[PDB]
DNA sequence: CGGGCTCCTCTAGACTCGAC
DNA sequence: GTCGAGTCTAGAGGAGCT
């Protein structure tokens, strides 16, 4: 595959062809990411977190631990549910036992492969009266799938389907439709309150939560995303070699460069634009700092590939009228701007996104 | 009980007969009889046996007045007597002259003698002319409103105009309307007005009508909508004299014909603020009491003529109650909105994103002039605008050379700023980009600005060219006098390039599998593309009209056949064609619908039966939309509403179609109606009967419609479906289009549209012979015909007279199609408003708790209690039985088959939904009605069912 | 001892109040951290990211695995340097093999006690070895300013020398907390020893380029504890108020309603809500109460949850629209227009 | 001669006002 | 003095219902 090599090249992945195939990324026996990879992952998990916890009066960050201690030795945990089911009763406390409510995670769960393979996976464990189970599992497809379908260039790739339990529990499935095929992205569970009574024996006035006027033990409600093979499915659905990552996923955003001379007030022009825009929250690649000169078709392609949104170019005409060589990566088309507005422009051009 | 017609048709049972047309019955001219069987055994419709329906006993309650004429006349005349009396007390009364200073109070000010004004509660009178002005910047609450009595004036002024507060409540509450409580409220277009007073939205139906000059004007002198754009681009030819439009304007100027009735040029109300309104007090009162004076003289001009044209006291009975609407919706309503608007953004953006990266992969042909050979992209504007102006490791560096560093490059960084003087005021817009893409970015100025060619959409006319379609291997092009065609090369007689068409095509047709080698809609040789032909595109209705867009939904099935295919391949053009069908309703309708004025009624307002319901939440939200129905608003006086008249059925690929399976009647009520079978095709067939021998059935036509069913799949529309093949809801636009005037080419078209099947000649063939047929149908036309050619055509039923616009001594013969239809229709608003007044006699006489809810035209819906919806039912059939009577003893028939007497079925659900067994899934409303709100399925009673429930009496 | 209590109680420490242990705090063996407590951790791995990674050209990501396979039978890892190390040969591409550069990574090392696994921040600084010490120093004096900047009382946060087993030379970083100082940062300068294991023969692979000539370059450790530096500024900040930095803070402002009508002042707070949130102020729900306490135990109760301000909607918001803001730090109550609230908070958080 | 309505978006022309 | 952007309007064509 061309898009494996780039991902290798531009630093997306890490190690070399032999160790990076299919079933190893996406088993999760992989070397790592490279440090576009990894920023790309922080991105995807940032907007999973601004979807999920921050626009909700009811999600509220949980803490689970990495190994299960105890029953004869502890061993790795495979999910994040298991963990967030022990902090139903204390998280209680937050909402004043109000319901709905949820707890949300992002962390690596240890899988068998004997290799061992480990995965980046978000999830939200949404305790809701009995009642409204179903309803609340809609809500969370119809939200997920259009969350996941928001960053894509193709939306019609990310598809669902209607599952059900051995018990005859009613759930869902995410997919993202990989060239070789159709890859579990995302998991919804109608559970019930039988984990929460097998994790809190005895009386369950404990487990008792607010539905309105009426108390009620919850029905539980599992959501369990893959950020690793979410990251898989952006990086392939991005993929004239281009990665076309969404302007909220790309992992830099701007590239700056320089010209001939003057050096000594170029730079400072330059260090003064790229603290500028750090400061901003705009993620720079310095490449006024490139110790070869290279012709800008080769510069270009090299920034295309690694989903660089905007190239910044600096020449000695800065100094006179302030305007800089501004290029586009959708376009390809180099417009003026002036230095000054740069930064808003920048800001402008991430949020409205 | 089983009685027959001299022609075989099982007609009304004896218990019925007796109790609605009396004993005595002459016996029919046996002339006439003879002549009847030879007209149905001439087109082999004689003989024909049908099975005897099961006869039905009845106790109908008294029938007062002598027959059911002077029944109808004596039920409207007890009906509008009370608020006749207050409109003749308005027509008396001498007014003082309109106060120079308007009081500023919050609340009803009344000023007596030399423009005292007085704080009252509300006015306490009988009759009013009313107007409400409402500023649109802060919503729909009402601002100010003047009214005038037969003694005194009268002013309003709210809280939200008198009071300066940050935060007003968005939800609109009774607490913040207009109080006006056998009161009548009189004002040119009313309807709007009607929705601002508190009572007017309690389910308990205060005794309040309202009348509306506008429809008044519609009903004596209105005009149709070609006479509308005639009249209007003016502004034989008499006409353009007795008629006007709408506007009080134009109104006030034809009726009275004063000095011209002058308008505020600021517009305060509409493009304004409330400041702007504190500031304009008195302005804005004196124009809006210059209205309330224009609409009394209008009114005062049109009641004589009214009543003069429309002498039925029915006409006048039914028109009151046909502005008492009411549709009750409950917390659904805003889920419903919310819901509809998210599915159209996410189906929107997906079809942008589509869209914005076939953009943005073409601004690249700039390089190095490839679009030139851009078969699609060629004639575009690619222009770019110009800019205008007016060593080894150092080590780790200490601190004082960190801070040195740092200010002195914030320090260069921030003397450039200063050269922001060197770029002109206005900014410019994407200057190194081609010219047709910045017409596509938004402007950064904006505040709904997106990036990338974010205005892109499928109607754009670059869509076409960015998406690569082509129609059967050949480029679509637009030329700016024919539409869309398509440019069939090999033609040899920025410039277009035909070479690369040619090579398009070459691949074409060397890949797909095909082969002065095509035939089309034409080459219009004046479009004159070198090098090739231009052919149109074939739209639905016909080869003169032009193609506006080639993602109309009748290319789907064009799409999918093969002949449209987009460039990229795939499922691109086949989602966009998707999409589009499926954003279409909402993308139009969601402005009318999301601005629904929704008055919530507090739980101190709602009755006890729905408090005490056991299904009544305490946590949701009841509230009740009025319609703002113009309750004569065509030529045929039909009702007007843009939104709850326009409202789409739920269809399962239409984004928001659920729209009436909102309106849910609150806890403790149903809602009980029916549809009438076949309205305009019995009237039209009874109207035949009664012009040819004086029998139901006489003629072929009228025959053919009574025998039959719709359960059993024999009645005519079914009938005509399955002797064309087309579905029956599209066979009722056939045989319509038949009636009313469409040629042999029209179901020619219909057909090739509608039955993929069928080919030219086939269609045809069909629509000859269905066409050709002293016909089936002659004397309903000859009839009509005759009623349309008369000095003054009237509805044979109650008598109303046609508009003076349409008057054949003002117009030479024109405009005939449309006064030939005005028979028909307004004798189905004669029928409504028969059934109206027939419904509120039985509920007032046997004490039904139930109110008009809303009449679609054919339809009818009451807010009925829970309780009493089997004896509204029985109350609807009815009256369905007494206005199929009455409308046959008005034509002289003195008789009534048993298939028509009663209805088909009387839905009685808890939504406003087509049929019953509907569970009104669409992409907004994926899970369905009762998946998501719990809106069980309804019951559809027939006539015996409702017998076997009520026992027969209305009385309980 | 009332520290731990409250932030148990306040969900900045979850789990049984008998489960919770100084020494399984300072083990990395405790039940975990409650929302607050994992928002404050957040916050803190933030600073250190932007204080560290974001401004330097130098230093880049790191993605190295909890698990460590292959014949040493997989181990789980105790730090993160060595995951560092195994990327050092490729991470040259980056900076086309010019020396120095870095490479940094947050996240979870295991360490035995019983299993305790803390969250540290570690940083491989790969220079010639003719600058190791000089950058050692550099960076020494930077971790220092970066744990005093939030420090309520900056002395706490101590320094020393010291040297290794092999006479490498390398400084340490302490909090005093109330019971003695306990180690939160160490730096060293380990040089190339590992680098060479790692990679044994070819050295022409592990030559970075100090200028024009090409070396083998030493390497540093600056690793530090994020877990014990939250347990020192939670004792930094701690009337009961817990005055912890604006930029540390879990939750900014605590939006609240006192009167009626309902729904037309949850409305008002709604909208502030939504405005406060798109801005990336952190907010506390507290109008969704439907049992009020006292507006007294209200802020006692916020300032026991470190938050920086409180917002009261009442009647009067919706006439003229002030709103009642009080201050954690001075106890303040003052009236300010809904409208200002905003640009008031923000400019508050950025000016500290 | 299908009819009666309603409203929407897109495009092109005409006019006005501020900036070079 | 002249030229380009904001605004305003009117016409064309598509799409709901009965
Ligand atoms: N394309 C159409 C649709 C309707 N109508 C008129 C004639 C009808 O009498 C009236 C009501 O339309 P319906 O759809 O109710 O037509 P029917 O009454 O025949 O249908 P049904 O028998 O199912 O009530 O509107 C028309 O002229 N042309
Ligand atoms: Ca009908």
């Amino acid at each position: 595959e061309a898009l494996l090599e780039i991902c290798q090249r531009r630093h997306f992945l890490s190690g070399s062809k032999q160790q990076l195939s299919r079933d190893s990324l996406l088993s999760g026996c992989h070397p790592g990411f490279g440090p576009l990879g990894v920023e790309l992952r922080k991105n995807l998990a940032a907007e999973w977190w601004t979807s999920v916890v921050v626009f909700r009066e009811q999600v509220f960050p949980v803490d689970a631990l990495h190994h299960k201690p105890g029953p004869t030795s502890g061993k790795l945990r495979e999910n994040l549910l298991h963990g967030a089911l022990e902090h139903y009763v204390n998280c209680l406390d937050l909402v004043n036992k109000r319901l709905p409510y949820g707890l949300a995670q992002i962390g690596v769960c240890f899988h068998p492969v004997k290799s061992i393979g480990e995965k980046t996976e978000a999830s939200l464990v949404w305790f809701t009266p009995p009642r409204t189970s179903n309803q609340w599992l809609d809500f969370w497809l119809r939200h997920r799938l259009q969350w996941w379908r928001k960053f894509a260039m193709s939306p019609s790739n990310f598809s669902s389907s209607d599952c059900q339990d051995e018990e005859g529990r009613k759930g869902n499935k995410l997919y993202y439709n990989f060239p070789w095929g159709k890859e579990l992205i995302e998991t919804l569970w109608n559970l019930g309150d039988h984990e929460l009574l097998h994790m809190y024996p005895g009386n369950v006035s404990k487990l008792h939560g607010r539905d309105g006027r009426k108390n009620v033990v919850p029905c539980v409600l599992s959501v369990n995303g893959d950020l690793d093979r979410g990251m898989l499915a952006y990086l392939y659905d991005s993929f004239r070699k281009v990665l076309k990552l969404h302007p909220c996923l790309a992992p830099i955003k701007v590239a700056l460069d320089v010209g001939r001379g003057p050096t000594l007030e170029l730079r400072q022009v330059c260090q003064g634009l790229f603290n500028e825009l750090l400061e901003n929250g705009i993620s720079v690649w310095p490449g006024y700092l490139e110790t070869m000169q290279s012709s800008l078709e080769q510069l270009y392609s090299k920034y295309d590939e690694m989903s660089i949104l905007f190239t910044v170019l600096v020449t000695e005409t800065t100094l006179e009228n302030g305007l800089i060589h501004l290029r586009s990566r959708d376009t390809t088309m180099k417009e003026m701007m002036h230095i000054s507005k740069l930064k808003d422009f920048l800001i402008k051009y991430i949020s409205s996104a | 009980q089983l009685r027959l017609n001299p022609l075989l048709i099982q007609m009304l049972s004896r218990g019925l007969h007796e109790q609605i047309f009396g004993c005595g019955g002459e016996m029919p001219d046996e002339a006439a009889v003879q002549r009847s069987v030879e007209h149905l055994q001439k087109h082999g419709l004689w003989g024909q046996p049908a099975t005897p329906l099961p006869d039905v006993e009845l106790r109908l309650p008294r029938l007062f007045g002598g027959n059911l004429d002077q029944h109808f006349r004596l039920l409207a005349q007890k009906q509008s007597l009370p608020y006749l009396e207050a409109a003749a007390s308005l027509l008396e009364a001498q007014l003082p002259p309109e106060p120079k200073s308007w009081a500023w109070a919050e609340g009803w000010t009344r000023y007596g003698p030399e423009g005292e004004a007085e704080p009252v509660a509300i006015p306490e009178e009988r009759a009013l002319v009313f107007d409400v002005e409402v500023c649109l910047a802060e919503g729909t609450c009402p601002t100010l409103a003047v009214a005038i009595s037969p003694s005194a004036w009268y002013s309003w002024c709210s809280r939200r105009l008198v009071e300066e507060r940050y935060s007003w409540t968005s939800q609109l509450s009774p607490a913040d309307l207009i109080p006006l409580g056998e009161q009548l409220v009189v004002g040119h277009n009313v309807s709007f007005d009607r929705a601002h007073i508190r009572e007017q939205y309690l389910i308990q139906d205060s005794r309040m009508r309202f009348l509306d000059t506008m429809s008044m004007h519609m009903a004596i002198s209105g005009l149709s909508s070609f006479q509308r754009s005639l009249w209007m681009g003016a502004k034989s030819w008499d006409w353009m004299d007795i008629s006007s439009a709408n506007n009080l304007a134009d109104v006030h100027n034809l009726y009275v014909g004063g000095p011209p009735l002058e308008k505020e040029p600021r517009e305060l109300f509409v493009k304004g603020s409330m400041r702007d309104i504190r500031e304009n007090f008195q302005d804005l009162m004196q124009y809006c009491a210059r209205d309330v004076w224009a609409t009394f003289e209008v009114f005062q001009q049109q009641l004589p003529l009214f009543l003069e044209r429309c002498p039925h006291p029915v006409t006048l009975a039914g028109m009151l109650e046909m502005g008492v609407s009411y549709l009750p919706v409950n917390q659904n309503w805003e889920r419903y909105l919310t819901e509809a608007q998210n599915t159209y953004e996410e189906l929107q953006r997906e079809m942008k994103k589509s869209l914005m990266d076939l953009a943005n992969d073409a601004c690249q042909l700039l390089s190095g002039e490839r679009y030139k050979e851009d078969p699609w992209l060629w004639d575009l504007e690619w222009d770019l605008q110009e800019f205008k102006q007016k060593q080894e490791d150092p080590g780790p560096p200490s601190e004082e050379e960190e801070l040195q560093r740092s200010v002195t490059a914030h320090n260069r960084l921030q003397q450039l700023r200063s050269t922001t003087d060197l770029l002109p005021k206005r900014p410019q817009h994407l200057p190194g980009h081609p010219g047709w893409y910045r017409k596509l970015c938004p402007r950064l100025d904006d505040p709904a600005w997106a990036p990338g060619p974010s205005l892109l959409s499928l109607q754009m006319r670059v869509t076409p060219k960015l998406m690569a379609l082509t129609w059967d291997g050949f480029p679509l092009h637009y030329s700016d006098s024919h539409g869309w065609g398509y440019l069939v090369p090999g033609r040899r007689d920025v410039t277009c390039p035909y070479r690369a068409i040619e090579s398009l095509y070459r691949k074409h047709c060397l890949e797909q599998g095909k082969q002065t080698y095509h035939h089309g809609n034409g080459p219009y040789n004046d479009v004159n593309i070198p090098g090739c032909w231009f052919f149109k595109l074939p739209h639905k209705d016909g080869n003169n009209y032009n193609v506006g867009s080639p993602f109309a939904k009748d290319f789907l099935p064009k799409m999918e056949d093969g002949t449209l295919q987009a460039g990229p391949g795939g499922a691109s053009g086949p989602r966009a064609l998707e999409i589009n069908k499926m954003i279409s309703f909402w993308r139009n309708a969601h402005k009318r619908i999301s601005s629904q004025m929704v008055v919530w009624l507090p739980r101190s307002a709602l009755p006890r039966v729905v408090t005490r319901h056991p299904s009544f939440d305490e946590e949701g939200h009841y509230g009740a939309i009025l319609p703002q129905v113009v309750t004569a608003g065509t030529i045929t006086r039909r009702a007007v509403e843009p939104t709850w008249l326009t409202a789409s059925n739920a269809r399962p690929d239409r984004v928001g179609s659920e729209l009436k399976a909102m309106v849910q009647a609150p806890p403790g009520y149903v809602l009980v109606g029916a549809d009438v079978d076949s309205q305009e095709l019995w009237i039209a067939a009874v109207l035949g009967d009664a012009h040819f021998a004086g029998m139901h059935g006489c003629t072929a036509f009228g025959w053919m419609t009574l025998q039959g069913r719709k359960s059993r799949g024999t009645d005519l529309h079914s009938k005509t479906a399955a002797t064309v093949g087309i579905s029956r809801e599209h066979a009722k636009i056939f045989n319509y289009g038949r009636i009313y005037g469409a040629g042999q080419s029209f179901a020619e078209r219909l057909l090739m549209q509608f039955n993929h099947r069928l080919t030219r000649q086939e269609a045809a063939e069909k629509a000859q012979q269905m066409y050709a047929v002293g016909g089936t149908e002659s004397e309903m036309f000859n009839k009509l015909e005759s009623i349309a050619m008369s000095d003054t055509p009237r509805t044979p039923v109650l008598g109303c007279c046609i508009s003076r616009a349409l008057e054949p001594s003002v117009v030479q013969g024109e405009f005939i199609t449309s006064r030939v239809n005005w028979v028909v229709q307004s004798s189905a608003v004669d029928y409504l408003h028969l059934m109206l007044v027939a419904m509120k006699w039985l509920f007032e006489e046997f004490a039904i708790d139930g109110r008009f809810c809303i009449s679609i035209h054919d339809e009818v819906r009451y807010l009925v209690r829970e309780e009493d919806r089997y004896r509204a039912a029985l109350a609807l059939q009815i009256t369905n039985l007494l206005t199929r009577c009455m409308f046959a003893y008005k034509l002289g028939l003195n008789d009534l088959p048993q298939s028509v007497a009663f209805f088909s079925a009387v839905d009685i659900d808890q939504c406003l939904r087509k049929e019953v067994t509907m569970d009104c899934k669409t992409p907004s409303n994926p899970t369905g009605m009762e998946r998501r709100y719990g809106i069980p399925q309804g019951e559809a009673l027939d006539i015996y069912q409702i017998i076997e429930l009520t026992k027969g009496s209305l009385e309980k």
